[PDB]
Formats: structure tokens, sequence, C-alpha cells
């Protein structure tokens, strides 16, 4: 899974 | 204090750089960075000489084996930290990775020029002609055998074993005793430069393993079960009998002076429970008072020929 | 065997000249936690006009946009060149970007930037950049050695050698020619060397790859090549554009900074014996010709 957090 | 009902794991991939979801990372890529060294620094002149007039044959065998001991780990390619980023897809990981990697690469260098200084590239070459090295090549490949594995429980289990035998015991007995020659007797002091480098790069990468170890524990402490503990509990048991081994291998022309072997077994023992209780996993050999204090002059002498 | 098969055996080196360029790096070696830019902030504040500010500004943004991120090409090569000493030089230039990222997200913290560079792609010119490098890096994790080769060269002629440099050389002009931002100089120049050496070692291995699989360098290949170049030096005029948005400075010109990347390509072009594409002229060229005597006065 990709994804961003600030 | 309030945990979150749902978050991402070490196992998914955090795309941008910053800010770090793992910030202590930094603490051992500093660490490494702080201690940076290359065997181009050094000159072995004054080693060869002590070597060529001052050593016995019982300590030149020592010096000679405790190398190709130390050789068969650390002149290869070592994939492992390289591979980390493809399992814990974070930019930290890959930092952290990235930079153990290349200091693996400065010792696989290092430890080809003391073979080659020392004239020892026809004995790396046929080191296999050795029983005891082929049984830890044996011990080594069941501990890589789930490195590149998509499983990742297994994978845990390869990096638990990479991080407390391959990083934090399999070489130490051989630092050990090149360490002795300059402690007790003021030989080979650039060699132990050399040494003394590596054992501190070690014990960073045994850490780091460590902490990566205890944060998949906080994050799924299911995977630390019973038949998975138990079964790292054995590889390191019968790992610790072939490094037993090697140790008689080393001293085959005779015991010397600066260092015994049953010193070095409880050192090997005594830093395996250590490691085992950082990650919360119950110790195996459990081992004085006062033995392991033998080689307490460890650290010192490390900190010492460190300059 | 070829560049592409396994050697087990650790030494003697296939590629010995590996080597010269880890051994660079090695003599080379720093980290960003070596400068302090407190005395650059002040000069920022004080003493630079709004168009300064905002060519240092977008300056460090495109650097960033390339280096603040995870560049996983250099670790990677030993899944190609499945030989030690690449390892070695893939983890030794892999390591080196890790050393980037953490000195441009230090700049970005301390010169404020870190909200503009999360938006940067609301920046038109920015988009086609990503465009660009993505069609430069799309086959890189390919099994198709022709494929993956034109990644290389591409990764080591326009990344490596180019993409950056312009930014480089606005960033050092302020040092040469108004004796401001010394610090931040320092980490350019230090990076510009490494990325030099990057770009260095990329040629090697082309050359290698020429040497024994002539074939792989065919007219398609070679065409293609050429195109994504001018296609990509196009988009890097017009980030020129963009750096400079607030108005034109003093201290460099883009015009001279054009002339500048198109010379660099071609040179690298000819080490690769591809045929040249822009063929600047020698008072074109001389005009940025400081740049490599800046580097080396700002190497320490
Ligand atoms: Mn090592
Ligand atoms: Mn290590
Ligand atoms: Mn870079
Ligand atoms: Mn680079």
């Amino acid at each position: 899974v990709e994804y961003t957090k600030h | 204090l309030v945990p979150r009902g749902s978050h991402m794991s070490i196992f998914d991939k955090r795309v941008n750089y910053k800010p770090f979801e793992y910030p202590e990372v930094l603490q051992f890529t500093e660490a490494i960075n702080k201690a940076y060294w290359v065997h181009t620094e050094v000159d072995f002149t004054a080693d060869t000489q002590d070597f060529h007039a001052h050593l016995s044959l019982a300590e030149k065998t020592a010096v000679k084996n405790s190398l190709l001991a130390i050789a068969q780990i650390e002149v290869a390619v070592k994939s492992f930290w390289g591979n980390i980023y493809e399992h814990f897809p974070k930019p930290e990981f890959n930092g952290l990775g990235s930079t153990f990697a290349e200091c693996e690469f400065r010792h696989s260098e290092a430890y080809s020029r003391l073979l080659e200084v020392l004239g020892y590239n026809d004995e790396f070459e046929k080191l296999l002609d050795v029983p005891v090295i082929r049984r830890r090549v044996d011990y080594l490949s069941n501990v890589l055998k789930d490195t590149k594995s998509q499983d990742n429980r297994k994978y845990m289990v390869s990096l638990i074993l990479f991080s407390i035998l391959i990083e934090n015991v399999s070489l130490f007995s051989q630092f050990a005793i090149l360490l002795s020659f300059t402690r007790f007797k003021g030989y080979m002091k650039n060699v132990s430069n050399i040494i003394a480098w590596t054992s501190i790069d070690e014990q960073i990468h045994a850490n780091g393993g460590i902490y990566i170890i205890n944060k998949i524990r906080e994050e799924f402490p299911d995977y630390f079960d019973e038949e998975t503990l138990a079964l790292v509990r054995e590889t390191v048991k019968d790992s610790i009998a072939v490094e037993s081994d090697i140790l008689d291998w080393i001293f085959e022309e005779g015991e010397i002076e600066s260092i015994k072997k049953g010193d070095l077994v409880n050192f090997m023992k005594f830093r395996i429970d250590e490691s085992l209780k950082q990650i919360n996993i119950p110790v195996i050999f459990d081992v004085k008072v006062e033995d392991y204090k033998a080689l307490a002059w460890f650290e010192e002498e490390v900190f010492a020929n460190s300059l």
C-alpha cells in the first residue's frame, strides 16, 4: 500500500 | 495515550520523504558517518615486520586464521542491508539500508587488502577445504535463507538471526584475538585499527537490526510466537557450537599467551544473551559471575584502537 | 563472462576501474551537519532582493525535487550487473544520494520552504519535469537489458550530469560575485562534485556495455536518446523562467545557463560515441567557464 503522511 | 484504531505498518510504502515515521534511524546512520573510515588510511609495514620477526608459528597461525575467518564473512557481496527497503519501503530505511551497505563494501575492501598484504589470497581461495568453515557456511546459509522472502514472518526470522548472530557475534571472537596482540604485546597496531573500526561498525549494524525487530514487536506482537522463539533459540545454540570449533581451527598450531578459547566462548555466549534480552527473548546460556569479565577489556581496547 | 553475468568470487575485479569512482566519493566524503547556515539566512533576509530571494528559493526547490526523494537507481545496479564491484559502486553512490536527500531536506527546513515543496506539483513547468524524469526512469527495473541501457544512458547524461546543474550554477553565482550564501554554496559544490562522479561512473559503465554489446547501441536507441534529450533541455529552459519569475538577476543570466546545459550534454554524448546535438560555440559556453573553478574553490 502506497500513501502520504505530511 | 490514545492508541490509533488503524495505521500504516513498517511494511507499507510511505511516499513523502519527511517527516520520518522512524526518526531514530538517524542515530544509527550518524554513528556510522561519524566513525567513517577506509583502509587506504592505513599502512601495515610495521605490522608485517612484527609478524615476520616477533610472532611464533602458533601466533602467526592465529592471526592468519582469524583473518581468514573474518574474510569469509566480509570479503563477499553482503546484500542484506541493501535489500531492507524492499521489505520496509520507507525513505528512512532506504537511508539506513544504503548507509550500512556502503559500510559493508568498505569492509570487504579492507579485509581484501589485509589478505593481499599478508599473502593469504591462496589460502582464502581454498578456504572451503577446511571442514569447520564448510559447517560455518551451512549455519550462515540457514540464517540467510529467508532474506529475500515475501513472507514477512520468515523474513523477520532472518533479520533476528542476521542481527544477533552474523552482525553481533560471528566475527567478534576473531576481533578479540587480533586485538589481544596489541593489548597484551603491542604488536599489529594497524591491523588492530582496522579491526577496532570494523567492530564499531558491526555493533551499530546489530543495534540497528535490533531497533527494527523491536518496532516489528510493537506493530505485530503476534509474530513473536512460541515456535518462532524456539526456532531462534535452537539456531543460536547450533551456531555457537560451530563458532567454538572455529576457535579450535584458528588455534590449530597451539594455544597462545594473549587469549584463551574458553574465555572467547563465554564472551560469545554472553553477547548472544545480551542481544536476546534487548529483543525480549529469554536468555540461553546465563554465563556467570565471573567468566565473561575475562574479556571485559574488549570494549576498552576497541575504544582505544579507534584513535 | 559479460558485464550482465554474475561472478561469485570477490576478487580479482573484472571492472577494477570502479575503484577510481568509489575512491573519489570516499575522498570527497561530507555530511550536511558539517555546515551551519545562520550567516546565509542573515544575508538572505537583509541583502537579497525579492528577485534574488526567489531565484535562490526556486533553485533549491528544483534541486529538492530531484534530491529529496528515494532515488533507487544506484542501489539497484547490482541487479543488472551482478558483480561484487558494481554492488560496491552501487552502494557507494546510493549512500551518497541519502547524504544528498538529508542535506536538501535540511535546507528546505532552515529556509522555511517545506510548504512550497509539498505544493510543488502546482507549478506547471515542474509537472513537465516530473513527466520527462519519469520517462527516463520508467525502465530502471526492466529485465530487458536493452531497455535498461537506455534508462542508464538518459539517467547518466541527463539526470546526473545536467538536470540539476543550472540550479547549482545559480546558487554558486551568489557566492562568486556577491560573496553571499557561502555555506549553501559549500553544500552545492560538494553535491556537484558527487553528481559529476555519478555521471562519469554511468559513462564508464555505458562504454563497457558498448565494448561488449555494440549491437545494443543501434539507430533506434540513439534516436530515442537524442529526442528525449531535446525535449528535456526545452523543459529545463522553461524551469529557468520560473526560477527567475520575479525578475532577472545580476549574478547570472538565463541565456548563459541554457548554453551551459547544452554544452554539458554534448560533451557527455561525445564520451559515449553519440552525435552532438547542439554544437555550442566557444564564446557561448565560456560564459559559465567559471563554474568548475567556483566548485573547486567552495570545496573547502
Ligand atoms: Mn562487515
Ligand atoms: Mn555488518
Ligand atoms: Mn544527488
Ligand atoms: Mn547522483
